[PDB]
C-alpha cells in the first residue's frame, strides 16, 4: 500500500497496511521455498538440510516451522494452509486495489472478511476508533452492536462496516434473532458491526454473549457478540451446547 | 453427479445414521470391481459425502482385506497372562504406560496374585526409592522374582541408567520388570524401544468414569453423617464426568483441554467434607436447604475446578453447570441430571439415600450415551467422529 | 576465615590455635617447597606424603568445626539462615561494630533494614524501615545484659512482634471511635494516622470494619432492618471522603503513602459492604464467609494468637512480622479470587501456583497475601542471576521461621535447578501434607523433611508459592502437591480507578475507562520498540505522576491567590480544575521523549480518539529557552521554537532537562547523527549559565577499554585494589578535592550498552544510588552526579538498564540537513581554519568578537565563500537535491547523511585553502570575486560529486554527474563522452583533465613491479588529491575497494610523499584489539605533563603522526556486536583523546592521524563499520584501474 500524508491518518489503511506488509513477507519466502522444491525436484539442485527437511515436511503434509508467521490452526496440514494462504493473499491484493484506485473512504465500503486478516482484533479496534473520530466520540463510549444482515450487499451505515465469512457454530440467526440448531455450522451471510453510543440499558435476559473465534479450534478470541434469544430458549443452553461465532471455518 | 441427481434413495441415505453399510453403488467401470475394490470406491464415497463415517468405513476396508476379525483381539481385555510368561523376555522391561492420571500398577499387582509369584512395588522419584530399586532388581535377578516400579517417568536419567543396566545383565527365566509411566516425552527413547510397551486408557463414558470416582471415594468416607453426604458425593461424581467426557469433545465441549483430574476431584470432596461437617455440626440429618450450596459452587467454580480455566467463557459454562447441579432442588424426587437427553426422555437422578443406592444406579445406566448426557448436541460425536477421521488420512500421511 | 575479623579467634580458641599450629607447619612446609621448586626434589621431601595427610586430616576437622559452629549459630537464629557463611562470619564476628549489622538486616527481616541502637549503642531501642519509618520497643533490648549476638538478636525479634501487637491493640482501640462515628474530624483522624506505622494503620481500620460488619450482621438478623449495614457504608463512605480531602492537601510522604493505603482499603470496604445489595442477613452467609475478616483478641497473652485472619474455610493469625511502608495493591476480583484460592490451598496444605502472562500481579498477589497475613515472603527471581547454591539453606531458613517463598517465574529455571528446586519443594510440600494428617500427634508434632542432608523441622506457618508463565506446566511431582490459578488478565480499569482516586481526582471512574484502552492502543499501535513499556507497572506510574501534576497546579494556585487578596480554599481549586488535561499532560511527559519520529503522531492520533477535544500544552520555560538561544549561538548551532527549523532538536533538550530533573541515570538512544551529543552539552552550558553551577562531563566510552579496567580490580594473590576509571571518577567527586559537589557532574558514556559492563552499574542506576566493589566499599552516587548514557540503539541491552534510566529518543529528524548547513555556514564564516590555537580561545574570549571581524585574509576568503554557497545551501539547494539522489545511488559502506556532509564540508574548506594560497603566491592580483566565484561553484559541484557518489561505483558516480548536470545551472565541463569526475577544478574556474596532471614517468630496469613503485594514473593522481583535501582536515579517510585495486600501495605513496608525516603500518585483524593502538603509541609517541592536561604527541617534533590501519573491517565484533579498537578510533577521532588505563587520566592526542583501507564488507571475514564511526571517516571506492589506467601502469 502506498502511504500518504492521508493516508496515515486512517486507523483502516495503517492495519491493512500492516496486514499487506506480513502478507507480502510471508507470500515471497512461501513461493521461494516452493521453487526451491520445484528445482530440487526437477533434479538441479541439490538437497541442503533445510531444503530436505522442508522436502521432507511436504511429502509428509507435515506444516513446515518456517511458514505460517501468523496465527494458524494448530495440526493443520500443508494443503489447508496453501489454500486458506492463496485466498488470504488474493484478498490482500483485492483491499490492496481498492486502497490504491478505490481511494482511502472506500476501505469504510468494503466488506472484509475476517478470516483472512492476520489480525482480525485490530481490524476490530480500527473500525471503533474510525467510528470515534468520524463521530468525534470518545472511543471507550463505543459498543458494538450485531446485525446480521441476509440481503445481499445490505447498506452501511456511518458506523456500520460489513464482515463477510463468519460461521454461526451450532445456531440459526434468523431475523438478527438465534435459535438452537443441530445443524453443525451455519454460515452468516453479511454480518453488520456497528459502533453504537453505549447506553445504561439492562442486558436483557433474552440477550447471549457469544464468543468470536478466530478459527475451529477456539484458541484465539477476537471479540464478542450480543444476540437476541428467539422463542423460549435459555442462554444456559446456548453456554452448554458450545455455540459461538468462528472467524473462518 | 449425474448418479447424485438421478438417484431417488441418495437423500435417505445421505441422512442415514450407518451409511457406510448401504453405500449405494455410484462408479462407472468396465469389469465388476472385486470386494477390495468396491471397498475402497465405497471409502472415496464415505470421504466425500460422510467424512464423520470415514473411521467406520475404513475398519469395514480392513476388514474386507485383513478378514472380520483382524481388530476383535483389541477390544477384549488384555490378557497379561501369556504375554509377560513368554512374548517378554527376562531382560526386556514391560513398560506400562498410562493416559495422565490413570493407573497401571493394579494390572500386574493381580497378575502376580493370581500367578502366585512375589512382586515387591517400589515407588520411584526419591534417593531411597533408587536405592529400594536397584537392591530390589539385584535380588530379583539373582531369585527370579517379580519387581514392580512405579511412576519411573519422574527420573529420565535414571530410566537411561536403568536401561543401559539391563541391557548387559543376564536375569533369570522368571525375572520380570515392569515399569509404570503415563506417557511422557521425557521417557527416554532407548527405554521405549528395548521394551514391550503397553498403553492403557480409561474406558470413556459417564457410568465408567463415575464408577472410577465412587471406587477411589473410600466407602466409610462416604457413610459418614450426615446422611446426605453421599448425595453430594453422587452430585460431584456425576459433575466431574460431565465435565472430564466433556474434554474429549473440545474445542467445542471445552475451549481447551483442561487437566480436570484426579486431584481436582479430590480437593472437591475435601471441601464437601469441610463445609458439611461445619454445617451439620453432628446432626445425623440436614435439611436440603440447610446444605452450604453457595459454599460448594463457589470453590468448585473459582478455587478447585475454576483455577486451572482461564477463558471466560470456559468459566462461564463451569458456572452454568454448578449452578445447575449443586442446588436443593437436587434433592427431590424428580430432579433431572440432564435434559433433552436423545431427543426424548431425560435422566433422572436417583431416589435413594445411601452410597450404594447411587452405585445401583451408576451400574444400571444404560450403554447409550450421547453428548446430549454431557449437554452437548448429538451432533457434537460426529464432528468428534469427522475430526478423527481427517487426523487418521494426516497420520496416513505421515507415513508415506 | 581466622584473619579475617579478630573476635572469630575469640569466638573458637581451640580451633585457632589448632590452626595457628598446622599454619607454621604448612608455612615450614612451603618454604622447603620454595627452596628447591621441583617437582622431584619435592617428591623426595622426608616424610612429605605422611606430613601432608596429617595436614589435611587436621584442616579438614578445623573446616568442619568452623562448620559445624555456624549450623549451630543458624540454629539459634533461624533468620541466619537467610544470610551466607561470609555475611554470617561478618555478623558474629562484628559483635562489637553493630553498625556492620546495618547491611544485613534487609536479608533476615522483611521491612527492618536497620536497628536503632541507644547513644552507648548497648541497647536496641527499636527498628527502622528503608523509607524512614521506626518502631520503638515497648521495653528495649539490652545488648550489655545479652551479649551473644543470636541472643540479644532474637530478643530483638520477639520484641517487634510484641510492640507490632501492642500498638495495633492501640490503634484498633483508637480507631474504633472513628468507626462508630457520623463524622470523622480530619485533624483527629490525620493525627492517628501519624501516630501508629502504615502496616498497622491499614490493618486497624480492617480489623474495625470487619467487627463493625460482623456486628451489623447480626444485628439485622433479629431486627430484620438492614439499617446497621448502611450505617457501615454510610461511615465508610464519610471516612473516604475525609480521606480525600486529606489526599488533595500538602502532605509528607509517609502520611501520603499512609493516606494512599487506607483509601485503596477503604474503596474495597464500601465495595464489599455495598454487595447490602444481595441482602445478607447472617454473619454465617458464604458472601460474607468469603471476605477476609479480622478477628482481634487483644486479651491472648500469645502474640501470634492475638488477630485472626480469616477467609472462607481458612484461619491463619497474624505473624506480626515489620513489613515498614509496603506497596498496598487494587484488591480487584481477580486478586480476591487470587486470595481465596491461595487461601483454601493453604489450608489444605498444598502450594499455590499463580500461571499467567508476565505482569498480571501474580508474585504481587502473592507477596501481598503474605504481608496481609503479616507473613515474611521471600520472592525468588527464576532468571539468570538465581542462587542455586544458597536454596537449600534459604530452604530451611523459611522452614525454620516460618517464612513464605515465592518464585518469581518457575519455568525459566533450567533443567538441572528446575528438577533439584522441585525435589525440594516437593520434600518441604510433603511435610507440610503431614501437618493435615490427624493420626499423627499433634500436642507433639516435631514434622522435619530432609533437606540439606538432615532432618527440619518444617513450622506449620510456612508456605512455597510457585509462580508459572505458561508458553510451562508444573513439574510432575509437584502437579498433584500444588492448586493452580489462572492469573491471566488483571482488571487493570478498577486498578486505574482506585489508584486515581488515592491521588485525589474526582472523576476517578471516567479518567481510568479512558486511560486502561488507551494503553491498550499505545502498546498495539506504536512501532514495536523494547524500551517502549505500556504495562500495569507503566500505568501506575503515569497516575502517580498525573497526581503529582494535580497536586503542583494546586500549589501553583494557591500560591498565586496568597500572594493577590483571594481567599484560599484547597477543595474549591481542586472543583475547577481539569483532570483530563493533567491526565493527558502526565502521558505525554512520560511517553512523548521515549517515541520515535513516526509513532508520536500516532501517539497523538490515538490520544485525540480516547481524550476528544482535550489538548496538551507543553510547559513554557522561557528562562532557560533564552539560555539555550544564547548558547547555540555561541556554538553555531540553529534553535527554533515549536514549528521552526530546530524546534524538535529544542523540545528534545527541554525533554532531556526534564529527565535529568527526574532520574539520575538517563540514555539518549537517537541514531548516528541526531543531534544527542550537541544537545546535552548546549544543555549542560545553558544550566551552567543559567543556575550557576558549574558543569564538568565525563565522556567516558565505555568499550574502548575493559570491564575490568572500567571498574577496577584487585589482586587475588596480593589483595591490592585498583580503582577503574568510572570508579576513579566517582570517587573524585566524593572525595570533593576541589569542591566537585559544588559543580553539576555528568557521567557520559557514549558508547553501546551491553549486559557486561552495565551489571555493576545497575545499583547505582537503581534507587540506590549505590556502586559495589569487588573489594567491598559501597560508593553513594552523589546528588549532582548524573550518569548518562549516549547510545545509537538498544539492540543489546537489558530490560533492567532501561527501565532503571531515563529515555530520550533522538530521532534522525530532530536534526535537519538545513540545520546542519547552517552550522557548516556559520562556523565558515566565524571561525578562521589557517588559525589554530591562536584566535581560538579569543572566540571564547569574546562576546560578539568587536573589533575583529577582520581577523585574518582565510576568514575574509571563507566568509566570501560562505557568501558564493549560501544560494546552494538552501532548504531546495542544489547539495539537498544531490544528497536524495546520493541516497538512492548504490553505495559500497552503509550510507549516512553526515559522512556524506561532513566529507563536503572539508572538500569546501579545502577549496577555501586553494583560495588562500592562490592568493598568497600572487600579492599582486588577488583573486578577484568574478574568479574567486566560478571557481567556488565549480569545486562545490566537484565536491558534491566526490562526496556524495565516492563510494559509488564508476556507473553511479556518473548517474550523479549527470543528475547534477540536469539540475544546475553551474558550467559544467561540455565533454561528449567523459565524465564530470574525470575533471578538476583548476584555480581558474575553468576546468581541466585530471588526465593533463598525470606524467608519464619511467621505471628502471629492475624494481620493475617493486611493492613501492606507483605508476601515477587519472585514478592515482584523483585519489591522492582526495587523500591531501581530506588530510589536511585530519579526517580518518578510508579507501575501500576489491582487492588489488591500489589501496595500500596508493596510500603508502601518498603518505610518503608528504614531507611531515610519519607513517605507520598497523595490519588489523580479528585478533586486533585497543592494546595494539596503545603498544603504537608507545613505541612512537611520548606522554607530556603539559599544565592543560597530559597529551601524547610524536616524539619527533613537527611531524604528524599517520596510522595507517590497513585492514579496518577484519577487527572481530563481539558476541553483542561492536569492535573494541574501531570504537577506541572513533573516541579518539570524535572526543581527540583517550584514557589511560593505569593513572585514570585523559589524554589528549597531538599530531596524531588516522587512516584506513578496506575490502567490501560482503566479502567474508569483513564486518560493517558502526555509523558512529564512519560519520567522520570520509569513504572512498577504489575501483580496479581500467583499460586506459591498466595499460599506462604496464
Ligand atoms: N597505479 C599503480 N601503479 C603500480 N602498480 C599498481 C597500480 N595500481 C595497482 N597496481 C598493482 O596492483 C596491485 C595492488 O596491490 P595493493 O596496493 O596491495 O592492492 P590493495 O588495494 O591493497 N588490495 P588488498 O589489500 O588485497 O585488498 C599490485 O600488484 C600493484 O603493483
Ligand atoms: N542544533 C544544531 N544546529 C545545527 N547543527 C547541529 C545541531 N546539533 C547538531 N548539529 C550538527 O550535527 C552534528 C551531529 O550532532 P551530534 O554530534 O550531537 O550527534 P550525535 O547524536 O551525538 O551522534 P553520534 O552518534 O555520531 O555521536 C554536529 O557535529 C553538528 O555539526
Ligand atoms: N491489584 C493490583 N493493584 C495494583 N497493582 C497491581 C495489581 N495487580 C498487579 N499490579 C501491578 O502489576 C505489576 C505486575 O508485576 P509482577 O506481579 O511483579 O509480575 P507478574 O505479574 O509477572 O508476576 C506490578 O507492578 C503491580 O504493581
Ligand atoms: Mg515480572
Ligand atoms: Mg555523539
Ligand atoms: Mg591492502
Amino acid at each position: 500500500l502506498k502511504r500518504t500524508v492521508d493516508n496515515i491518518k486512517d486507523p483502516l489503511f495503517r492495519f491493512f497496511e500492516r496486514e499487506v506488509k506480513m502478507g507480502a513477507r510471508l507470500l515471497q519466502d512461501v513461493r521461494q521455498d516452493l521453487a526451491d522444491v520445484v528445482q530440487v525436484c526437477e533434479g538441479k539442485k541439490k538437497q541442503t538440510n533445510y531444503l530436505r527437511t522442508l522436502i521432507n515436511e511436504l511429502v509428509k503434509g507435515i506444516l513446515p516451522r518456517s511458514w505460517s508467521h501468523y496465527t494458524v490452526p494448530a495440526g493443520m496440514t500443508v494443503i489447508q494452509w496453501v489454500s486458506d494462504f492463496s485466498e488470504r493473499i488474493k484478498q490482500l491484493q483485492s483491499v490492496s486495489q481498492a486502497a490504491a484506485s478505490g481511494g482511502a473512504k472506500e476501505l469504510k465500503n468494503i466488506h472484509v472478511c475476517l478470516g483472512g486478516l492476520f489480525v482480525p482484533e485490530a481490524y476490530i479496534t480500527a473500525t471503533r476508533q474510525y467510528v470515534a473520530q468520524a463521530n468525534s466520540w470518545s472511543l471507550e463510549e463505543l459498543c458494538l452492536e450485531v446485525i446480521v444482515t441476509t440481503s445481499q450487499s445490505a447498506t452501511l451505515d456511518a458506523c456500520s462496516f460489513g464482515v463477510t465469512g463468519l460461521k454461526l457454530q451450532g445456531a440459526t440467526c434468523s431475523n438478527n434473532k438465534l435459535s438452537l440448531s443441530n445443524a453443525i455450522s451455519t454460515v452468516l451471510p453479511l454480518t453488520q458491526l456497528r459502533w453504537v453510543k453505549q447506553t445504561n440499558a439492562e442486558k436483557k435476559a433474552n440477550v447471549v454473549t457469544l464468543p468470536v473465534y478466530l478459527n475451529f479450534t477456539r484458541a484465539d478470541l477476537i471479540f464478542t457478540v450480543d444476540f437476541e434469544i428467539a422463542t423460549k430458549e435459555d442462554p444456559r443452553s446456548f453456554y452448554e451446547r458450545g455455540v459461538a461465532v468462528l472467524c473462518t471455518e | 453427479i449425474a448418479k447424485v441427481q438421478a438417484d431417488e434413495q441418495f437423500s435417505i441415505w445421505l441422512d442415514s445414521s450407518s451409511p457406510e453399510q448401504t453405500v449405494p453403488h455410484l462408479w462407472s467401470e468396465e469389469n465388476p470391481a472385486t470386494p477390495i475394490g468396491q471397498a475402497i470406491h465405497r471409502l472415496l464415497l464415505i470421504q466425500a459425502f460422510r467424512p464423520d463415517r470415514l473411521l467406520a468405513m475404513a475398519h469395514v476396508f480392513v476388514s474386507t482385506n485383513l478378514g472380520e476379525s483382524f481388530m476383535s483381539i483389541m477390544e477384549q481385555p488384555l490378557d497379561l497372562t501369556h504375554i509377560v510368561d513368554t512374548e517378554v523376555k527376562p531382560n526386556t522391561p514391560v513398560l506400562m504406560c498410562s493416559v495422565p492420571g490413570y493407573d497401571a500398577s493394579g494390572h500386574v499387582e493381580d497378575l502376580a496374585a493370581e500367578q502366585n509369584t512375589q512382586i515387591t512395588s517400589i515407588a520411584i522419584g526419591s534417593a531411597e526409592g533408587f536405592n529400594q530399586a536397584d537392591k530390589a532388581i539385584n535380588t530379583a535377578v539373582k531369585s527370579g522374582r517379580w519387581v514392580m516400579l512405579k511412576n519411573v517417568h519422574l527420573a529420565p536419567g535414571w530410566l537411561m541408567q536403568l536401561e543401559k543396566k539391563l541391557h548387559s545383565l543376564q536375569p533369570h527365566a522368571c525375572f520380570r520388570l515392569f515399569l509404570t509411566m503415563e506417557i511422557n516425552p521425557k521417557v527416554p527413547v532407548n527405554l521405549l524401544r528395548a521394551g514391550r510397551i503397553f498403553v492403557f486408557e480409561p474406558p470413556p463414558g459417564v457410568k465408567a468414569n463415575m464408577l472410577r470416582t465412587f471406587s477411589s471415594v473410600p466407602v466409610s468416607r462416604i457413610c459418614k453423617s450426615p446422611n446426605e453426604r453421599a448425595r453430594l458425593y453422587f452430585l460431584l461424581a456425576w459433575f466431574h464426568a460431565i465435565i472430564q467426557e466433556r474434554l474429549r469433545y473440545a474445542p467445542l465441549g471445552w475451549s481447551k483441554k483442561y487437566e480436570f483430574g484426579e486431584s481436582d476431584l479430590r480437593s472437591a470432596c475435601d471441601t464437601v467434607d469441610t463445609w458439611l461437617d461445619d454445617t451439620a455440626k453432628g446432626r445425623q440429618n440436614i435439611s436440603p436447604d440447610k446444605i452450604p450450596w453457595s459454599a460448594l459452587k463457589t470453590l468448585m467454580a473459582q478455587s478447585i475446578y475454576g483455577g486451572r480455566v482461564d477463558n471466560e467463557f470456559d468459566q462461564r459454562l463451569l458456572n452454568t453447570f454448578l449452578e445447575r447441579l449443586f442446588t436443593t432442588r437436587s434433592f427431590d424426587s424428580e430432579f433431572k441430571l440432564a435434559c433433552k437427553v436423545d431427543g426424548h426422555k431425560d435422566i433422572q437422578m436417583p431416589d435413594g439415600i445411601r452410597r450404594e443406592e447411587f452405585v445401583q444406579w451408576v451400574e444400571l445406566l444404560p450403554d447409550t450415551q450421547t453428548p446430549s448426557w454431557l449437554g452437548l448436541p448429538n451432533n457434537a460425536e460426529r464432528v468428534l467422529l469427522t475430526t478423527q477421521g481427517v487426523d487418521m488420512i494426516s497420520k496416513m500421511l505421515k507415513m508415506q | 576465615i581466622f584473619t579475617g575479623s579478630a573476635d572469630i579467634k575469640h569466638l573458637l580458641p581451640v580451633e585457632t590455635q589448632r590452626f595457628q599450629s598446622i599454619s607454621t607447619e604448612f608455612l615450614a612446609l612451603m618454604k622447603k617447597v620454595s627452596k628447591s621448586p621441583l617437582v622431584m626434589d619435592v617428591l623426595n621431601i622426608q616424610g612429605v606424603q605422611r606430613s601432608l595427610e596429617r595436614l589435611a586430616d587436621l584442616l579438614g576437622k578445623i573446616q568442619k568445626a568452623l562448620g559445624e559452629y555456624l549450623e549451630r549459630e543458624r540454629s539459634s537464629f533461624p533468620r541466619f539462615y537467610f544470610v551466607g557463611d561470609e555475611d554470617l562470619l561478618e555478623i558474629i564476628g562484628n559483635s562489637k561494630n553493630v553498625a556492620k549489622l546495618q547491611k544485613h538486616f534487609k536479608k533476615m527481616f522483611a521491612g527492618v533494614s536497620s536497628i536503632i541502637l541507644s547513644e552507648d549503642n548497648s541497647v536496641v531501642l527499636g527498628i527502622s524501615s528503608r523509607e524512614g519509618e521506626e518502631v520503638t520497643f515497648k521495653t528495649p533490648v539490652s545488648i550489655t545484659e545479652h551479649p551473644k549476638i543470636n541472643e540479644w538478636l532474637t530478643l530483638v525479634e520477639k520484641e517487634m512482634r510484641v510492640t507490632l501487637a501492642k500498638l495495633l491493640a492501640e490503634s484498633v482501640t483508637e480507631v474504633e471511635i472513628f468507626g462508630k462515628a457520623t463524622s470523622i474530624d480530619p485533624n483527629t483522624y490525620i493525627t492517628w494516622i501519624d501516630k501508629y506505622q502504615a502496616q498497622l494503620v491499614v490493618l486497624s481500620a480492617q480489623i474495625a470494619w470487619s467487627e463493625n460488619v460482623e456486628a451489623a450482621l447480626s444485628s439485622i438478623g433479629g431486627s430484620g432492618d438492614s439499617a446497621p449495614l448502611q450505617s457501615v457504608l454510610s461511615n465508610v463512605e464519610v471516612t473516604l471522603n475525609v480521606l480525600a480531602d486529606s489526599v488533595l492537601m500538602e502532605q509528607p510522604p509517609l502520611r501520603r503513602r499512609k493516606l494512599e493505603h487506607l483509601i485503596t482499603e477503604l474503596v474495597h470496604q464500601r465495595d464489599v459492604t455495598r454487595s447490602i445489595k444481595s441482602k445478607i442477613d447472617n454473619a454465617k452467609s458464604f458472601e460474607w464467609l468469603s471476605q477476609m475478616r479480622f478477628y482481634f483478641d487483644p486479651k491472648q497473652t500469645d502474640v501470634l494468637q492475638q488477630l485472626s485472619i480469616q477467609m472462607a474455610n481458612a484461619k491463619f493469625n497474624y505473624g506480626f512480622e515489620y513489613l515498614g511502608v509496603q506497596d498496598k495493591l487494587v484488591q480487584t476480583p481477580l486478586t480476591d479470587r487470587c486470595y481465596l484460592t491461595m487461601t483454601q490451598a493453604l489450608e489444605a496444605r498444598l502450594g499455590g501456583s499463580p500461571f499467567g502472562p508476565a505482569g498480571t500481579g501474580k508474585t504481587e498477589s502473592v507477596k501481598a497475601l503474605g504481608h496481609q497475613l503479616g507473613r515474611f515472603v521471600l520472592v525468588f527471581n527464576c532468571d539468570e542471576t538465581f542462587d542455586f547454591q544458597a536454596m537449600g539453606r534459604i530452604f530451611v531458613g523459611l522452614c525454620q521461621v516460618g517464612a513464605w517463598g515465592c518464585f518469581d517465574e518457575f519455568n525459566r529455571l533450567e533443567e538441572r535447578m528446575l528438577s533439584a528446586v522441585s525435589q525440594q519443594v516437593q520434600c518441604i510440600q510433603e511435610a507440610l501434607r503431614e501437618h493435615s494428617s490427624p493420626n499423627h500427634d499433634k500436642a507433639s508434632a516435631p514434622i522435619t523433611c530432609e533437606l540439606l542432608n538432615k532432618q527440619v523441622k518444617v513450622s506449620p506457618d510456612m508456605a512455597i508459592f510457585i509462580t508459572m508463565n505458561p508458553g510451562s506446566n508444573l513439574p510432575d511431582n509437584l502437579k498433584k502437591l500444588f492448586r493452580s490459578l489462572a492469573m491471566t488478565k488483571p482488571d487493570r480499569q478498577l486498578i486505574a480507578q482506585v489508584m486515581l482516586y488515592s491521588q485525589g481526582f474526582r472523576t476517578a471512574e471516567v479518567l481510568a475507562n479512558k486511560i486502561v484502552p488507551f494503553f491498550k492502543l499505545c502498546d498495539e499501535q506504536l512501532s514495536s520498540q523494547s524500551h517502549y513499556d505500556f504495562g500495569l507497572r507503566a500505568l501506575k506510574s503515569v497516575l502517580v505522576s498525573a497526581g503529582n501534576v494535580k497536586r503542583e497546579r494546586i500549589q501553583k494556585i494557591k500560591r498565586e491567590k496568597e500572594e493577590r487578596g483571594e481567599a484560599v480554599d484547597e477543595g474549591e481549586i481542586a472543583e475547577n480544575l481539569p483532570e483530563q488535561e493533567i491526565l493527558i499532560q502526565s502521558v505525554c511527559e512520560t511517553m512523548v521523549p521515549k517515541l520515535v519520529a513516526e509513532d508520536i503522531p500516532l501517539l497523538f492520533s490515538l490520544l485525540s480518539d480516547v481524550f476528544p477535544g482535550v489538548q496538551y500544552h507543553r510547559g513554557e520555560m522561557t528562562a532557560l529557552r533564552e539560555e539555550l538561544k544564547k548558547v547555540c549561538q555561541e556554538m553555531y548551532l540553529t534553535y527554533g521554537d515549536g514549528e521552526e527549523v530546530g524546534g524538535m532538536w529544542v523540545e528534545k533538550v527541554l525533554q532531556l532537562y526534564q529527565i535529568t530533573q527526574i532520574n539520575h541515570g538517563l540514555m539518549m538512544v537517537g541514531p548516528s547523527g541526531s543531534g544527542k551529543s550537541m544537545a546535552w552539552r548546549v544543555l549542560l552550558k545553558a544550566l551552567e549559565r543559567l543556575e550557576g553551577v558549574e558543569g564538568v562531563a565525563h565522556i567516558i566510552d565505555p568499550k574502548a577499554i575493559s570491564k575490568d579496567h572500567l571498574y577496577g580490580t584487585l589482586d587475588p594473590n596480593t589483595r591490592e585494589w585498583t580503582d577503574g576509571l568510572f570508579t576513579h571518577v566517582l570517587r573524585k567527586i566524593i572525595d570533593n578535592v576541589r569542591g566537585e559537589l559544588q559543580k553539576r557532574q555528568w557521567i557520559v558514556f557514549d558508547g553501546d550498552v551491553d549486559p557486561e559492563w552495565v551489571e555493576n552499574l545497575n545499583s547505582v542506576l537503581d534507587d540506590n544510588k549505590l556502586l559495589t566493589l569487588p573489594n567491598g566499599e559501597r560508593l553513594s552516587l552523589p546528588p549532582n552526579v548524573r550518569i548518562m548514557f549516549e547510545v545509537q540503539d538498544l539492540k543489546y541491552a537489558t530490560l533492567a538498564t532501561v527501565s532503571r534510566c531515563g529515555m530520550v529518543w533522538f530521532s534522525e529528524d530532530v536534526l535537519s540537513t538545513d540545520m546542519i548547513f547552517n552550522n557548516f555556514l556559520a562556523r565558515l564564516r566565524s571561525i578562521p581554519l589557517d588559525e589554530g590555537e591562536d584566535e581560538a580561545q579569543r572566540r571564547r574570549k569574546g562576546k560578539e568578537d568587536e573589533g575583529e571581524e577582520a581577523a585574518s585574509p582565510m576568514l575574509q576568503i571563507q566568509r566570501d565563500a560562505a557568501t558564493t554557497l549560501q544560494p546552494y545551501f538552501t532548504p531546495n539547494g542544489l547539495v539537498t537535491k544531490a544528497l536524495e539522489h546520493a541516497f538512492k545511488l548504490e553505495h559500497i559502506m552503509d550510507l549516512t547523511r553526515l559522512r556524506c556532509l561532513g566529507s563536503l564540508f572539508s572538500m569546501l574548506h579545502q577549496a577555501c585553502r586553494n583560495v588562500a594560497q592562490y592568493n598568497a603566491n600572487h600579492p599582486d592580483f588577488p583573486m578577484q570575486m568574478e574568479q574567486l566565484e566560478r571557481y567556488i561553484q565549480r569545486y562545490l559541484v566537484y565536491a558534491i560529486l566526490w562526496s556524495l557518489s565516492g563510494d559509488s561505483r564508476l556507473k553511479m558516480r556518473a548517474e550523479l554527474g549527470e543528475y547534477i548536470r540536469r539540475i544546475t545551472t553551474v558550467p559544467l565541463p561540455a565533454a561528449p563522452n567523459i565524465p564530470i569526475i574525470d575533471y578538476e577544478v583548476s584555480i581558474s574556474g575553468e576546468w581541466s583533465p585530471w588526465q593533463a596532471k598525470v606524467p608519464q614517468i619511467e621505471v628502471e630496469t629492475h624494481k620493475v613491479a617493486a611493492p613501492d613503485v606507483v605508476v601515477p594514473t587519472l585514478d592515482t593522481v584523483r585519489h591522492e588529491a582526495l587523500l591531501y583535501t581530506w588530510l589536511a582536515e585530519h579526517k580518518p579517510l578510508v579507501l575501500c575497494g576489491p582487492p588489488g585495486s591500489g589501496k595500500t600501495m596508493t596510500l603508502f605513496s601518498a603518505l610518503r610523499a608528504l614531507p611531515d608525516m610519519e607513517v605507520v603500518g598497523l595490519n588489523f585483524s580479528s585478533a586486533t584489539t585497543p592494546e595494539l593502538l596503545l603498544k603504537t603509541f608507545d613505541h612512537y609517541c611520548e606522554y607530556r605533563r603539559t599544565p592543560n592536561g597530559v597529551v601524547l604527541a610524536p616524539v619527533q617534533l613537527g611531524k604528524w603522526l599517520v596510522l595507517f590501519c590497513d585492514e579496518i573491517n577484519l577487527p572481530d565484533m563481539d558476541k553483542y556486536g561492536t569492535q573494541r579498537v574501531i570504537s577506541f578510533i572513533r573516541q579518539m577521532v570524535e572526543h581527540g583523546g583517550f584514557y589511560r588505563t593505569s593513572d585514570q587520566t585523559w589524554v589528549k592526542l597531538e599530531r596524531i592521524q588516522f587512516v584506513g583501507a578496506c575490502n567490501p564488507p560482503t566479502d567474508p571475514g569483513r564486518k560493517p563499520l558502526s555509523h558512529r564511526f564512519l560519520r567522520h571517516v570520509p569513504v572512498v571506492y577504489v575501483d580496479y584501474p581500467g583499460p586506459a589506467s591498466l595499460t599506462q601502469i604496464y
